[PDB]
């Protein structure tokens, strides 16, 4: 019993884009679907779900926009998104509830995979170089900086030469600001001896315009 | 037999609540005993019909115990209990001793003071405990005159009375499937013919005291069950010292039934190193499968 | 609806076996309450069913218990691969179906002096008409610690955003990044940008600061 989800968002506020839900060799004919939203670190508040009858079940907030459809030899669950908020951007995921006797709860144990409806429009990403190698402090400890800024999505990764020394070192998830885009700060820890010595190339890629750009901070 | 037809379809209503019955599954629960409670409210007030929820509307007019495990509904009739000159037809009660019991229904119609106080109509501050709605057309969403059906589900110690539907399979036929017809057990072809059965008569036999056909329990009445195939399979073989290839006999089947079951591997003499090449068919036919009919003599 | 409520603040893990996971609510349930488990990076999934139908899955070392408005999580010795957020969900009402607030497990670990290093904004920045500063904060366990900004001895709030990561499996410890956002002008007019940072295991607030 598993499910794989698919598709995604990238329409504005305002339009319409639907999903599905795929199933498995499990017997999806008397079972029931729901719904799941993650807004990474916000409420899960969904209700709606239908089963073998014609049972449609709608949220209080949100009640006759969103429809929902089921298919049983398809074995493929939609849900359409009509009149889309600015709100409403999170991940959407699919589960199966049962009871044990007949009633006594529903199991939400077999999750799926999430898809997330990004609603507004993509930007390239920037990055700032020439970073302060030493200008104020010399000896000890410092880092580098591969701030990027101006970029809706985040499919990125920060690779230094491809692992060069043991030190040990991750990137910072980025947050979405005010204006509506997101940014990451980027670290590295220095070695024994850095001065005068391999310097660090922040492979930033993945650019929803097709344009790689690399360049020493 | 509670269908829950009705509840499924037809989403119009305002607040349909489940608290102890799951809202989706109920076509399988047998429930002891059921019960309905209809009234009216005013608007937004449907909001203490919950187990827990007290105020003004769940003490003193309706009552709920901590566990009702049961469902609710609730639908909006705007254009019917209002009208735009007085629609003063629905009054509630807000006044009285303590607090209600669990299913309890009072009708009494006098004024209340917990010193005595007979309250003639005028005594000093005597009035009548029961405040009328304010339906009309010209309101807002919050004074709408709202029907609220209590659903009251219980699984006290009794036999099932009521339980829900009994969906019936699809009508498979053509092929040698199981079947239960209200009873009927068995396994056969289910195929039609040119039968006339009388309306009183439920199933049939054949000369062998053998269950013939019978009409479809749920609908498009029509004939029923036909024998599968079965025999004696026969092996032909020219002599070990000769060759080493054979021939199924299967004694009376049409050549096309078998060749799909050994297709779908639905034979029980199945080989593992078996194979079909041709079939050939003719009177008590014994399909040469690995055979050639020539029209030599 | 079903008000439920969760801990205050995440209880780490430790060497022990007890911890303090409880899903009150208002009203009182008998046994319509479940629980849920959802590790940071994956999607969440069943780890403790009514107390009573414990299904496959999950190892029989986590137990549930729960009777009349107080449920306590009861857990066996903590594994490092079985670390999360725990989630319970109520079955009293069907349409305010809502699930619980979290409850993350993560490791304890001794108390990091924070690396607190600040970063001027690039030349090519100014360019644009923005200016960034960022100030690191890595080396410490207490995830607790907020930063303070302060520019030309005047408190600065509302124009500062942090990042923190996950705990590292190699040494137990997280990374904060604060970065204060000004626009070309109001980094112009000032010249002193410091960055206080007040951490548990610090005797005294170390505050970074650099000259324009």
């Amino acid at each position: 019993v598993r499910l794989v989800e698919s598709g995604g968002g990238l329409v504005q506020p305002g339009g319409s884009l639907r999903l599905s839900c795929a199933a498995s060799g499990f017997t999806f004919r008397n079972y029931d679907i729901h719904w799941v939203r993650q807004t990474t670190g916000k409420g899960l508040e969904w209700v709606s779900a239908v089963g073998t009858s014609g049972d449609t079940y709608y949220l209080d907030s949100v009640k006759g926009r969103f429809t929902i459809s089921r298919e049983d030899a398809k074995k493929s669950v939609y849900l359409q998104m009509n009149s889309l908020r600015a709100g409403d951007t999170a991940m959407y995921y699919c589960v199966r509830g049962d009871a044990s006797p007949d009633n006594i709860y529903y199991y939400m144990d077999v999750w799926g995979t999430g898809t997330r409806v990004i609603v507004s429009s993509t930007k390239g990403p920037s990055v700032f170089p020439l970073a302060p190698s030493s200008k104020s402090t010399s000896g000890g400890t410092a880092a580098l900086g591969c701030l990027v800024k101006d970029y809706f999505p985040e499919p990125v990764t920060v690779s230094w030469n491809s692992g060069a020394l043991t030190s040990g070192v991750h990137t910072f998830p980025a947050v979405l600001q005010s204006s509506g885009l997101y940014s990451l700060s980027s670290v590295v820890t220095v070695p024994s001896s850095s001065l005068g010595t391999q310097t660090y190339i922040c492979n930033v890629n993945h650019k929803p315009s097709n344009t790689k750009v690399d360049k020493k901070v | 037999v509670a269908d829950y037809s009705v509840l499924y379809n037809s989403t119009f209503f305002s607040t349909f609540k489940c608290y102890g019955v799951s809202a989706t599954k109920l076509n399988d629960l047998c429930f002891s005993n059921v019960y309905a409670d209809s009234f009216v409210v005013k608007g937004d007030d449907v909001r203490q019909i919950a187990p827990g929820q007290t105020g003004v509307i769940a003490d003193y007019n309706y009552k709920l115990p901590d566990d009702f495990m049961g469902c609710v509904l609730a639908w909006n009739t705007r254009n019917i209990d209002a009208t735009s000159t007085g629609n003063y037809n629905y009054k509630y009660r807000y006044l009285r001793h303590g607090k209600l019991r669990p299913f309890e229904r009072d009708i009494s119609n006098v004024p209340f003071s917990p010193d005595g106080k007979p309250c003639t109509p005028p005594a000093l501050n005597c009035y009548w405990p029961l405040n009328d709605y304010g339906f009309y057309t010209t309101t807002g969403i919050g004074y709408q005159p709202y029907r609220v059906v209590v659903l009251s589900f219980e699984l006290l110690n009794a036999p099932a009375t009521v339980c829900g539907p009994k969906l019936s399979t699809d009508l498979i036929k053509n092929q040698c499937v199981n079947f239960n017809f209200n009873g009927l057990t068995g396994t056969g072809v289910l195929t039609p013919s040119s039968k006339r059965f009388q309306p009183f008569q439920q199933f049939g036999r054949d000369v062998s005291d053998f269950t013939d056909s019978v009409r479809d329990p749920k609908t498009s009445e029509i004939l029923d069950i036909s024998p599968c195939a079965f025999g004696g399979v026969s092996v032909i073989t020219p002599g070990t010292n000769a060759s080493s290839e054979v021939a199924v006999l299967y004694q009376d089947v049409n050549c096309t039934d078998v060749s799909t079951a050994i297709h779908a591997d639905q034979l029980t003499p199945a080989w593992r190193i078996y194979s079909t090449g041709n079939n050939v068919f003719q009177t008590q036919a014994g399909c040469l499968i690995g055979a050639e009919h020539v029209d030599t003599s | 609806d079903i008000q439920v409520t969760q801990s205050p603040s995440p209880l780490s893990a430790s060497v022990g076996d007890r911890v303090t996971i409880t899903c009150r609510a208002s009203q009182t349930i008998g046994k319509y309450l479940n629980w849920y488990h959802q590790i940071p990076g994956k999607a969440p999934k069943l780890l403790i069913s009514a107390a009573s139908t414990l299904h496959s899955g999950v190892p029989s070392r986590f137990s549930g218990r729960g009777s009349g408005t107080d449920f306590t999580l009861t857990i066996s010795s903590l594994q490092p691969e079985d670390f999360g957020t725990y989630y319970c969900q109520q079955s009293y009402s069907s349409p305010p179906w809502t699930f619980g607030q979290g409850t993350k497990v993560e490791i304890k670990r001794t108390v990091a002096a924070p690396s607190v290093f600040i970063f001027p904004p690039s030349d090519e920045q100014l360019k644009s008409g923005t200016a960034s500063v960022v100030c690191l904060l890595n080396n410490f366990y207490p995830r607790e610690a907020k930063v303070q900004w302060k520019v030309d001895n005047a408190l600065q709030s509302g124009n500062s955003q942090e990042s923190v990561t996950e705990q590292d499996s190699k040494d137990s410890t997280y990374s904060l990044s604060s970065t204060l956002t000004l626009s070309k002008a109001d980094y112009e007019k000032h010249k002193v940008y410091a960055c206080e940072v007040t951490h548990q295991g610090l005797s005294s607030p170390v505050t970074k600061s650099f000259n324009r």
